[PDB]
């Protein structure tokens, strides 16, 4: 449960907080579990609370 | 009198079908889905009986008033009777137009015996379907306040398409009340009411 | 190459857990049925993980409810439970639209189509993809046993996915249709020959399925409790059943075969599986069950299939009328060039169409594209009033009646006499032009 906060930070584009949005797109497109490219669109839609092109992994786990 | 309305005319009469499916945002009412299927069933059914059915979809309150007003001012000498069908929302003695509400008394206002001599001594049929009263002479109302998934219109057509030319009008509407009463039990005890001011029996001969 | 490659699966397992929490968040917050039973939830802009925590909370309540109803299970009943517990399932979704391309099958829900452009207020579960559950376990490429769910033939193509897909970890199942929770009688059941061999059962199938005090409280179970629910809810029916022939077919022939078990579970219930938001995968199976018809493809916009369904100029005209009524633009575009009609082709009214040409083009929800391309070619009169429905009114009458600003703009652009409207339209036109 608490280890999920560490899960996003292992491949953070910077160091703390903001993660690249297009990075998470290509990560699920090839690396990790072999996901489908049609599903990738809907995952980033609800993820990016900013609604432009970034990842807020710290606040997203806290909000949900 | 033969205790039976005279049906020895050219045309059986006029039949107006009001089918208000969509309503304005000012009214705060939703779309009546499936009422296009009710309007199609009522058309081919009353046309089979012998009426000159004309359909009007999504009429305003001023359109509905002038529509029946111009209808009552027509010549009904060669007409055996007259029928009117209403498909819209309703509350208490009022139905919903696309832009507001109008009372039932104003829809039957210009159809009184003094204001319509050509339809005098002839029955004026009124079938109302209102989801969520004037007493004259030779008038009949079929008031139904039960929404359907409608059961009333489908039960009325299924009987008129089977016994519309052999049974009396009360025998038809009585079996309609029993058909809709069966649907309350199967769920797939609200029953419409029949207000009758008829002086004779109503049959549908040519 | 450290511990990041396995941990990369967290991204995805967390996003599918957040996207699924939104579809259930719409069901609990906006569901009218869940307020009567109190199972509703709060309102948020982005529904959190508490929506999924109430899914497990609701599933454990319904599981413990049927568990307390029976409790003492018979020895032969314990074997039937493990039979269904160990049986892999195949979920079937039917439709008429080409939802795959030969590599990936993407099936969107009824709500995801709205962001791109009654029952919806009662449940608010339209953010889920509907599936008919088959319990054969004879392979994903095996022929679909059941063609209809709740007497509804959805389409001619069946998209089958096994329960091994990761998206099923967050789905839920209802014993029948979540809205209409009444498994029909024997006369309405699909496989009539199987039910006909068991008489005393056909009178007990026509029932309402529920759990709570309200009749509409359709039982809801999560993936962890699907098999334990349909098994116990079946035992609850077998114990109350008076049929000596059917109470022996479930303990003998149904546990041996996978086809006999499906015929039992598809007749006692009408299982409905739901997957949130979207169901996109490459591991699936598409079986063309029946031939598709003309109207079937026009409504679901299946243009590749529509190319072969039209073999004459009459079938092309008939297909065009269906696109005008249902309001499909691309369907009219393909029929436009492949078949070159004339003005007199669409002059009359086809059989089965209770509206005429001019009124259908001006109906509520009609497409300006279907209308503009129809007036540009001149295949219809511009100001000829209707002679069957709303007589005495023109095209612009309906355009201003419903308030469609774009439809009124193209009608005047083709030369619509602004003085041909009735009194109930008058000068309201200027408020819609600009």
């Amino acid at each position: 449960e608490e280890e999920i906060r560490e899960a996003f930070r292992v491949f953070d584009k910077d160091g703390n907080g903001y993660i690249s949005a297009a990075e998470l797109r290509h990560v699920m497109t090839n690396l990790g579990e072999k996901l489908t490219d049609e599903e990738v669109d809907e995952m980033i839609r609800e993820a990016d609370i900013d609604g432009d092109g970034q990842v807020n992994y710290e606040e997203f786990v806290q909000m949900m | 009198p033969t205790y039976q309305y005279n049906m020895n005319f050219e045309k059986l009469g006029k039949c107006i079908i009001i089918n208000n499916k969509n309503f304005d945002k000012v009214t705060g009412m939703g779309v009546r889905n499936g009422t296009d299927k009710d309007a199609e069933a009522l058309f081919k059914c009353f046309r089979s009986l012998g009426f000159d059915v004309i359909v009007y979809n999504d009429c305003s309150c001023a359109k509905m008033q002038d529509l029946l007003k111009k209808a009552s001012e027509e010549d009904h000498t060669n007409a055996a009777c007259f029928a009117c069908i209403l498909l819209s929302h309703g509350e208490e003695n009022v139905i919903y137009g696309k832009d507001g509400v109008t009372p039932i008394k104003d829809l039957t206002a210009h159809f009184r015996g003094d204001r319509c001599k050509t339809l005098l001594e002839k029955p004026k049929l009124f079938f109302i379907q209102a989801a969520r009263i004037p007493v004259e002479a030779d008038f009949l109302f079929a008031y139904s306040t039960v929404p359907g998934y409608s059961w009333f219109v489908q039960a009325l057509c299924s009987i008129l398409e089977e016994h519309g030319k052999d049974l009396e009008i009360m025998q038809i509407l009585t079996r309609v009340n029993d058909r809709v009463a069966r649907h309350f039990e199967s769920q797939s005890k609200q029953i419409p009411c029949v207000v009758s001011m008829l002086t004779k029996e109503l049959y549908f001969s040519q | 190459l450290g511990s990041g490659r396995p941990a990369a699966g967290k991204i995805g397992a967390f996003l599918r857990k957040a996207v699924a929490a939104q579809s259930y968040g719409l069901m609990f917050a906006n569901g009218k049925l869940f307020e009567a039973t109190g199972d509703a939830l709060e309102k948020r802009g982005q529904y959190g993980f508490s929506a999924l925590q109430r899914l497990d909370g609701l599933s454990r309540r319904n599981l413990a409810a049927v568990e307390a109803r029976l409790g003492a299970l018979d020895s032969a009943e314990r074997g039937l439970k493990e039979r269904i517990m160990t049986g892999a399932w195949h979920f079937r979704h039917q439709s008429n639209a080409a939802l795959d391309d030969g590599k990936t099958a993407a099936i969107a829900s009824n709500h995801l189509l709205a962001r791109e452009s009654g029952d919806k207020a009662l449940l608010s579960n339209h953010d889920f993809v509907f599936f008919g559950v088959e319990f054969s376990g004879r392979g994903k490429q095996d022929k679909p046993l059941n063609h209809k769910h709740s007497t509804m033939d959805f389409g001619a193509n069946a998209y089958v996915v096994p329960d091994t897909l990761p998206a099923c970890r967050h789905g839920y199942l209802t014993l029948t249709d979540h809205f209409f929770n009444r498994v029909p009688g024997g006369r309405e059941a699909e496989h009539q020959d199987f039910v006909g061999s068991f008489p005393q059962m056909g009178a007990e199938t026509g029932r309402w399925i529920h759990e709570g005090k309200y009749r509409q409280n359709a039982p809801i179970f999560n993936y962890r409790d699907m098999k334990a629910a349909v098994a116990l809810h079946l035992i609850e029916f077998l114990r109350d059943s008076k049929d000596a022939a059917f109470k022996a077919y479930v303990f003998d022939q149904a546990m041996q075969s996978g086809q006999a078990l499906d015929r039992v579970l598809n007749s006692v219930f009408q299982a409905e599986f739901h997957i949130p938001r979207l169901m996109a995968t490459t591991d699936y199976a598409k079986h063309p069950l029946r031939p598709m018809l003309l109207k079937e493809a026009v409504d679901s916009v299946n243009l590749p299939a529509l190319s072969g369904l039209v073999s004459s100029k009459g079938d092309a005209v008939t297909a065009m009328w269906h696109a005008i009524d249902k309001g499909k633009d691309a369907v009219a575009a393909h029929l436009l060039g492949n078949w070159r009609f004339e003005a007199g082709d669409f002059a009359s009214a086809p059989p089965g169409f209770y509206h005429e040409l001019n009124y259908a083009l001006s109906e509520h929800g009609a497409s300006v594209y279907i209308l503009d391309q129809f007036l540009s070619r001149g295949w219809a009169a511009v100001n000829a009033p209707f002679e069957h429905v709303n007589s005495g009114e023109t095209m612009l009458d309906n355009a201003v009646k419903y308030g469609n600003r774009e439809m009124a703009a193209a009608l005047i652009k083709h030369g619509a006499d602004r003085n041909l409207l009735s009194e109930w339209n008058g000068g309201k036109l200027d408020a819609l032009l600009a």
